[PDB]
């Protein structure tokens, strides 16, 4: 029966240590996520959690027809 | 010994030769803020997937 039908013990502990290492990583980088959202929504700093300003672009660097602006 | 303008001269744009330098700052204005500094670095797959509940991609 353990011949045809299973195999041996280090099969499932290998199996699990790769399982319990790849959810370790992933609880882990979820934390890192979570922390990062919090800091780069509270200084806005960083690529996210960027609100659109008005384009310089748009300015008029030419004589106003007055001498003060 | 005086020349009326002719039409269309009075209203020309003319060059000024003068001696007063160039104002560096005309606006007063401050120290422009530093931006975001840059997006670097080739893309690489995310790790593990999407990472969401059960989802295994
Ligand atoms: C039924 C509805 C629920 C399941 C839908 C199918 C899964 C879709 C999915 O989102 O997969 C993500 C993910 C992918 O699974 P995987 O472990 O990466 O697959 C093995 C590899 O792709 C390695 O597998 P592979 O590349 O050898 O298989 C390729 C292809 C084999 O197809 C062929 O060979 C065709 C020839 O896959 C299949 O056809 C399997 C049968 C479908 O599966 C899950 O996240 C499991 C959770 C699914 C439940 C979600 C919520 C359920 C709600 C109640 C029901
Ligand atoms: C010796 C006589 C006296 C003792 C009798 C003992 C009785 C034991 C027989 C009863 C069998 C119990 C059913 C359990 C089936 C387990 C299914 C699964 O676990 O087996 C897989 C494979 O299945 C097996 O091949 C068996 C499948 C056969 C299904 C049994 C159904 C027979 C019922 C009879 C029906 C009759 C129909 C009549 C029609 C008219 C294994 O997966 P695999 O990853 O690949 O192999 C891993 C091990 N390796 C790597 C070393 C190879």
């Amino acid at each position: 029966i353990a011949r045809t039908f299973y195999d041996g013990p280090e099969k499932n502990y290998e199996k699990t240590m790769a399982i319990l290492q790849i959810e370790a990583e992933k609880a882990e980088l979820r934390l890192k996520e979570l922390e990062v959202r919090r800091l780069m929504r509270a200084r806005g700093d960083g690529p996210w959690y960027q609100y659109p300003t008005i384009d310089k672009a748009l300015i008029d660097h030419s004589p106003k027809t007055t001498p003060d602006n | 010994g005086w020349v009326r303008p002719d039409l269309g001269e009075l209203s020309k744009v003319t060059k000024v030769k003068t001696d007063r330098p160039l104002p560096e700052n005309p606006y007063h204005s401050r120290a422009r803020p530093e931006p975001n500094p840059e997006a670097e670095g080739d893309l690489k797959p995310a790790k593990h997937g999407s990472r969401l509940f059960f989802w295994t991609m």
